[PDB]
């Protein structure tokens, strides 16, 4: 389990909106917020979380310490912490915040730095992280009193040596926001810009709110013995609309589930020795252990083989056939991988080749040739990391998942219509960004399901982004459409309601000479002209009349 | 819907001719001929399959009144194919000492398909031909062979010991090694195929090697895959009325291993019996009557006016959100487990041009779709691209899903470049820069301006499969024998050629040296 401590700077600068109509900063945090709580209940995380602000005007930690207030301890989102959160949420939550918690105090880094170190302590489980987003656009907050900024750097020094990480999610600030005037020697490791709107704070926080989690590990081996570990991991992953859970009718509690097969006759419980595999053609059983049934599906050993370098043109985009995965080196393992990765890395983005291998996730399983394709690293202009550096692993298909097809004749467009049609598509053009849609399903359950773990009297009705403004999307094409029509619809179209070939081939092939005589004549006389009675003369007239 | 397949297979007696290390043309072609049945068994095709044998000692075929037709024998009638044809072809079936007319097979070939299809009902009459094309034969028939295969609409197939270290099934004879009658054969099987399909016919010739490695026996039979029938939308007021095919979709193991008693061998005397009880201790039992469903929400626990609050959706569509340029929607993104072509309804000149109109445009100003997709009204509605595929035979869009929100997993991870922890030496990039063109699996040959994939991976079947069958036949002849082991030809098919393994060895070595490793 990792947890997470969200801080919040409640100092009167974080209430001002920079001019524009864009939120405050607090506003922003306190938004980014609701969402990474919301984010963890999607994907159905274990993870702990905790909000706790600073600079406020009352208190709430274990050791009364002043002008912090720990709103919500480690602990799982739920329907009634984010409520609670969404209640500063807006100008009207700003207010609400104001009075519970006046802003604009004293205050110390220190004591708000063990505070949150003590949120940590408090739990009772096992935590594989431990970190601490420090929402502030705030960049020096203590240069008028240099001890404060003393205890709070050395307080912070401390945390990194208990295992505690803090990140700087710095927002805007009348001027900028250095960084390097304090915060440098607090955060823990180029960094992030400022954020000013509430689009680059959740892509910051997103890009932070978890950490690096491998499908695996595995031994890319160059061959027999060059072998370096890689981890592979699973950046795009379908989710799913979690199942729901059996529970006591009386106490609403889960319910595990045994299952225990066992022989109708003897009514004794069945053991794995007890049972034999089967499967039937005809009037054929075959028999197998289970061990066998799983015996015959091994090839390699689980990893990545190597098989060569392929130039990257021969790779096809219409030739998908699932989800591509991430390989980045795991020098954890074998140290000096990152190295030789690296140099790989460097060269196959040089060459533009892509290197084939013969990968096998687990034991007993086929193995599928996969092209690991050169990433070059990418920074937008917030520096958010938008592509990272490694090795895209993309799935070839065997001969079986390619599905030929038969195909009528090519009817080709006229240059005038592939003219207006190229006319419809500017007007419709838009940038494509990964994170553009929202899943429409997934929204409505959990809206619905939240709506109910509140009590509330209805759901709220997402707005579903995946269909097509269809309005606009007219109103923007004009008469275009209308001309389009025009050029390729008549105005009575139901919208909604031994031929020459062969023989010139047999010549240049050389096969024609190998005809017997009948067939010699049948074509002569296919095309009646003047022939024999002889083979080399039929021969001699059916080349003269194509060729000659 | 059903196919009749003729097997004529060469057992002639220099099928038997053996040089050293290298498996006969008789082995080679019981090798693929058991491929191409094991295949229709497993799966549980019902495509009749015949098998005519030319070479034997003696002549079993209904043309064989009067010392003609001699030394061919019709093995097997057409009928649907059972493992006891399988265990013929291994055991049972063995080379023969008599050399039959080629041509003379291909005919009663053809009358086992004209005579015994009357009764029946074929979309397909296929015929394989296996042989070294070795011996004599009267070129006198042909004359009738053609016009037959042409009017019964028979298609054909060739599969010889050459092609137009030797390796089974590998990447790796000169038409010069060949006999003059083998070339002569040749010559009459060229013409022969170009006479039914013209050029292209060549490529129906293969090497029983190449059609280990490839699933071009089973070419002439595959069931074509259904269209999906839908129209694309652009706004409210522009329609084009198309047809979508799954291009790419993974084949996967149908049949399931059923649960038997070690005994009785039978399903009904075993049963599971799934059982509820209180998770924590106290693990009292409940009863079905007394539990309900929900959901969890977080720490939340919901019990689920309900399900009738299932999202809800205008059903099947394919309608455009917008478009943008291609190199936004990158690969990495891509989702699903399948890939659709979407083409002008079938029959319909006005979408066609309508299309074809898009699809330009895309390519021209380098762009593509984002699209919205939904199968039926049951489906749960797809965000996804649809890019120009522009070629010789055809124009269309290849759909593929991309990706929603919730599916993206960022992670950041650490700049190996600016790493002055791990920048690697001159002497270590030169030496892979090394390692990667040894180790190139293309070439730029013959038409000097062009490109030769020497590893074509996607060109060979799942090794899944044959090894599937190979066992469940293994087992079924010889059920007392351990599993089998995997057989070399598949090994040596998803194996490299042998020039890159040359080609590698040194670099690798300095490679070696050069990046010390050491486990932790």
């Amino acid at each position: 389990r990792d947890s997470l401590i969200f801080l919040v700077d409640a100092s009167k600068a974080m209430f001002e909106s920079q001019s524009e109509d864009e939120l405050t900063p607090f506003d922003m945090s306190i938004q980014c917020i609701q969402s990474v709580y919301i984010s963890k209940i999607i994907s159905s995380d274990r993870d702990l979380l905790a909000v706790v602000f600073y600079g406020t005007e009352k208190d709430k930690n274990s050791v009364n310490f002043k002008n912090i207030y720990v709103l919500q301890e480690l602990d799982n989102p739920g329907a009634k912490r984010i409520l609670e959160l969404d209640q500063f949420k807006g100008q009207q939550g700003q207010k609400r915040f104001q009075d519970m918690m006046g802003h604009g105090s004293d205050y110390s880094l220190s004591e708000v730095l063990w505070v949150c170190a003590n949120l940590f302590s408090d739990v009772q489980f096992k935590m594989s992280h431990k970190r601490i987003m420090l929402f502030t656009n705030e960049d020096n907050p203590h240069g008028n009193d240099s001890a404060k900024a003393s205890r709070a750097r050395t307080k912070a020094g401390d945390l990194r040596d208990t295992g505690i990480f803090l990140d700087l999610m710095h927002l805007k600030k009348p001027g900028g926001f250095d960084i390097s005037l304090f915060y440098r020697d607090i955060i823990s490791i180029v960094h992030f810009e400022e954020s000013s709107k509430l689009e680059d704070l959740l892509r910051k926080v997103r890009a932070k709110e978890t950490r690096k989690r491998a499908l695996s590990r595995l031994k890319l081996k160059l061959n027999k013995d060059i072998v370096i570990s890689v981890g592979i991991y699973n950046l795009v992953q379908k989710a799913l609309k979690p199942p729901p859970i059996k529970l006591y009718r009386e106490t609403n509690e889960p319910v595990k589930t045994k299952t225990r097969t066992f022989n109708t006759s003897t009514g004794g419980l069945l053991l794995p020795s007890d049972t034999k595999r089967s499967q039937i053609y005809g009037s054929r059983q075959i028999i197998l252990e289970k061990e066998e049934t799983e015996e015959l599906k091994r090839f390699d050993d689980p990893g990545l083989m190597l098989m060569g370098f392929k130039p990257l043109v021969l790779l096809k985009k219409h030739h998908y056939l699932r989800p591509s995965l991430f390989v980045y080196p795991e020098e954890s393992l074998v140290i000096g991988s990152s190295t030789l990765f690296s140099a790989l890395l460097i060269k196959c983005l040089e060459k533009e080749v892509a290197a084939l291998c013969r990968y096998t996730p687990r034991r007993n399983i086929p193995p599928y040739f996969v092209a690991l394709v050169p990433q070059e690293e990418e920074l937008d202009d917030q520096k958010i990391q938008v592509t990272p550096p490694g090795f895209q692993l993309v799935f070839l298909p065997f001969a079986d998942d390619k599905r030929k097809m038969p195909f009528t004749e090519k009817i080709m467009a006229t240059p005038e219509q592939v003219g207006k049609m190229k006319a419809i598509v500017e007007k419709l053009r838009f940038t494509y960004r990964s994170d553009s849609f929202e899943n429409p399903v997934l929204q409505q359950h959990f809206r619905n399901l939240e709506a109910l773990a509140l009590d509330l009297m209805e759901p709220e009705q997402a707005v579903d982004l995946t269909l097509p403004k269809v309005e606009a999307m007219n109103k923007r094409l004009g008469s275009l459409v209308d001309e389009f029509k025009e050029l390729v619809y008549p105005p009575d179209y139901n919208p909604e309601g031994y031929s020459e070939e062969e023989l010139k081939t047999h010549i240049s092939k050389g096969t024609l000479g190998k005809f017997t005589v009948p067939m010699l004549k049948e074509a002569c006389r296919a095309y009646g002209l003047k022939s024999g009675l002889k083979k080399q003369e039929l021969l001699e007239a059916l080349t003269k009349h194509f060729q000659d | 819907n059903k196919a009749a397949v003729v097997l004529c297979m060469d057992v002639g007696f220099t099928m038997s001719n053996s040089i050293p290390g290298i498996e006969s043309p008789f082995e080679q072609a019981k090798k693929v001929i058991t491929m191409f049945v094991q295949r229709q068994v497993f799966a549980e095709n019902k495509d009749e399959i015949a098998l005519v044998l030319f070479g034997t000692d003696g002549t079993d075929n209904p043309l064989s009144g009067g010392d003609q037709y001699q030394n061919i024998t019709v093995h097997r009638h057409l009928m649907l194919p059972d493992f006891d044809l399988l265990e013929d072809i291994e055991s049972k079936i063995q080379p023969g000492s008599q050399q039959a007319d080629f041509l003379d097979a291909l005919i009663v070939s053809m009358d086992v398909i004209q005579h015994e299809t009357i009764g029946k009902k074929f979309e397909k009459r296929h015929i394989e031909i296996f042989t070294d094309l070795s011996s004599r034969f009267s070129k006198s028939q042909l004359d009738i062979i053609i016009h037959s295969l042409k009017k019964c609409d028979i298609s054909l197939q060739f599969f010889l010991p050459f092609s137009l270290p030797f390796r089974l099934g590998g990447h790796g004879f000169p038409l010069k090694g060949i006999t003059e009658q083998q070339k002569e054969g040749l010559e009459i099987v060229k013409m022969v195929m170009i006479s039914l399909e013209g050029e292209d016919g060549l490529d129906e010739i293969y090497s029983f090697s190449e059609s280990l490695r490839k699933l071009c026996v089973f070419k002439k039979i595959e069931r074509h895959s259904i269209h999906w029938p839908c129209r694309l939308t652009i706004g409210s007021n522009l329609s084009i009325r198309i047809a979508a095919y799954k291009s790419i979709l993974q084949e996967r193991v149908k049949k399931t291993w059923t649960v038997v008693d070690a005994k009785t061998l039978k399903k009904e005397d075993i049963q599971k019996e799934t059982v509820y009880c209180l998770n924590d201790d106290d693990e009292t039992e409940v009863l079905k009557e007394d539990i309900i469903q929900g959901f969890r929400y977080g720490s939340d626990i919901v019990p689920f006016d309900e399900e009738q609050m299932k999202y809800k959706s205008e059903g099947k569509c394919f309608s455009v959100l917008g478009f943008c340029k291609s190199s936004q929607v990158q690969r990495r993104f891509f989702m699903g487990n399948q890939v659709l072509k979407v083409f002008a309804a079938r029959d319909d000149e006005a979408a066609a041009v309508a299309l074809s109109s898009l699809i330009h445009a895309l390519d021209d100003l380098d762009m593509v779709a984002i699209v919205r997709y939904a199968y039926d009204k049951r489906a749960n509605p797809q965000v996804g691209v649809a890019f120009p595929h522009i070629k010789h035979n055809y124009e269309c869009l290849v759909y593929v899903q991309l990706p929603f929100m919730e599916d993206l997993r960022q992670y950041m991870f650490s700049s190996l470049k600016n790493s002055k922890k791990y920048a690697p030496t001159e002497a270590q990039l030169n030496a892979v820069d090394a390692l990667i063109d040894s180790m190139s699996l293309a070439k730029k040959d013959e038409k000097t301006d062009t490109l030769e994939d020497l590893f074509p991976t996607t060109k060979i079947p799942n090794p899944r499969f044959q090894r599937l069958f190979q066992c469940l036949l293994h087992r079924a002849l010889h059920p007392r024998e351990p599993l089998p082991p995997i057989q070399q030809h598949i090994w040596n098919m998803l194996n490299p050629p042998a020039e890159v393994t040359t080609k590698s060895q040194i670099p690798l070595s300095k490679i070696k040296t050069l990046f010390p490793l050491i486990e932790a």
